[PDB]
């Protein structure tokens, strides 16, 4: 670290070196901080967490009890020990509270004033953070497994919604049109994720073992269908071209958006070239998931080597994206881990679980 | 060694009752050296994994007394104790299938009362005791 400081100070190394190397070291040193706590407000398991993209100060959390909690992640107290207090909450007494499990919650990108949350009550509600009131509600004919707003589109503000129906709903928050559907899947869409690179690329993963990349502008179906083998087992596309050998319940674009990570109920995680959907043949070993719903997992940002934090049973398995080497397993939960979310500002992790807890993992030293 | 001798002398189900002199001798021995307790856990996992429920109860009580008294099992049960969290989640809750639960219901009640005691006994920064108690109270107490 002193060599790094001297090399930064004397100009031998770009300061980008010290940032990325030290962030990588902190991520490798990621450990359960009992010196930080998150206030327990959910009566049920936390299904989803979302730290705001701008300023990374506030976090949303949606539980199976239908409540939403809005936490402050900054140590506003002068002590080195603090609890991430719950700023707001859509509780059992809020007139607009979800009737069933909140399965996904997402801050509006580009501004903290709005956030959207979807439930098994077949609703995607848009909330005004300041008034903590719903500004819009999108009812769907079948329960929502996942929703996602594009983190990058300054032009369109579509929410891709995956429900049990075989179609992917696109809901325009700009004046309300929830009619557009992307058809081509055959079973419930368990995960949707916009590319962080292209405004109009949407990756959708479904229980029919297929992941499809769509160009929502295009009127001619999916761009690419992910194939495990890339052509070794080739068939006229009616049942082949499966991304996994089970249900694909999790999607995550890497930071630069040039690759896609999919996790399926075949207990595998695969890394795909997001441009031509080619499997990169990164191993990753066995990634235990048996989730019957969407599995929210994240990647690291702004480190020398990219990492993926995937829920592995009751633990969080940390892998290197481009080599597959399992860095570690963060073990602090008591039940299955449903979601983990990455604070890129300080290389911190927050993980929710069915044990109705949110555990913060902070780098040690 | 002497740890195993005391474990055999105490966990024996022919006289299944708490004896204070042996427990204080074990406390003093564990205080004399920390390495007594690190292998003691391995002994206790032998007694928790043993067929007889009375031996499981004895090993649970020995673990609890070493954690609360010796000051060397405290650094095992309230630090580097993910094994302890997993044993708490597996003892009272169902053993992971196919393997079912093998303990007795009286042992389940004793473990519940031990968890309730340890919630306040040592919880300065170890709140997963209380979280596991709440999960039991809402799933498989």
């Amino acid at each position: 670290m002193l060599g790094f400081l001297s090399a930064r100070q004397t100009g031998l190394e770009d300061p980008l070196r010290l940032r990325r190397a030290e962030s990588t070291r902190r991520v490798l040193g990621l450990e359960l901080n009992k010196d930080r706590d998150v206030e327990r407000i959910h009566g049920g398991g936390i299904n989803t967490l979302d730290i705001e993209p701008v300023e990374g100060r506030y976090m949303l959390s949606g539980g199976s009890d239908g409540v939403i909690v809005l936490y402050d992640l900054e140590n506003s107290s002068r002590q080195s020990y603090y609890t991430c207090k719950a700023v707001c909450s859509i509780g059992r007494d809020h007139p607009d509270v979800h009737r069933y499990s909140v399965e996904t919650v997402q801050w509006y990108p580009h501004d903290t004033g709005m956030f959207t949350s979807s439930s098994f009550d077949k609703t995607l509600k848009v909330w005004d953070t300041n008034t903590l009131q719903t500004a819009d509600v999108f009812n769907f004919e079948e329960t929502v497994y996942s929703h996602h707003m594009s983190p990058v589109s300054t032009k369109h503000c579509l929410v891709a919604v995956g429900t049990r129906g075989p179609k992917v709903q696109l809901c325009d928050l700009k004046s309300g049109s929830c009619s557009h559907i992307l058809q081509g899947h055959r079973q419930e869409i368990l995960a949707v994720s916009w590319s962080p690179r292209y405004d109009y690329i949407l990756a959708t993963a479904s229980a029919d073992s297929r992941v499809k990349l769509w160009d929502v502008r295009r009127a001619s179906g999916c761009l690419i269908t992910l194939d495990q083998h890339n052509g070794k087992k080739s068939q006229a596309v009616e049942s082949a071209n499966t991304a996994h050998n089970g249900k694909v319940n999790g999607l995550c674009f890497t930071s630069d958006g040039l690759h896609l990570l999919t996790v399926g109920t075949d207990n595998r995680m695969r890394l795909w070239n997001s441009s031509n959907g080619e499997n990169t043949l990164v191993n990753y070993g066995k990634v235990c998931n048996n989730s019957k719903k969407g599995l929210k997992f994240t990647v690291s940002c702004g480190c020398s080597s990219e990492f993926v934090f995937v829920p592995y049973g009751s633990t969080i398995a940390v892998y290197t994206v481009y080599s597959g080497e399992q860095i570690t397993m963060l073990k602090g939960h008591y039940k299955t881990v449903d979601c983990c979310v990455f604070q890129s500002n300080f290389q911190e992790l927050y993980s929710g679980s069915r044990d109705c807890n949110i555990l913060a993992w902070v780098p040690s030293l | 060694q002497k740890l195993s001798k005391l474990v055999e002398e105490l966990t024996t189900s022919g006289e299944p009752r708490l004896n204070p002199e042996k427990m204080k001798e074990l406390k003093k021995i564990c205080k004399s050296s920390e390495e007594q307790l690190s292998r003691a856990y391995r002994l206790l996992i032998a007694q928790l994994t043993q067929e007889h429920a009375e031996i499981r109860l004895s090993a649970f009580q020995i673990v609890e007394e070493l954690f609360v008294r010796s000051h060397q099992f405290r650094m095992l049960v309230v630090s580097n104790f993910q094994e302890f969290l997993e044993l708490t989640l597996g003892t009272d809750p169902a053993q992971p299938l196919p393997p079912p639960r093998e303990a007795a219901q009286r042992l389940r009640q004793a473990t519940t009362r031990a968890v309730e005691g340890w919630n306040e006994k040592f919880g300065e920064a170890y709140k997963k005791l209380a979280l596991g108690y709440h999960f039991l109270r809402h799933n498989k107490k």
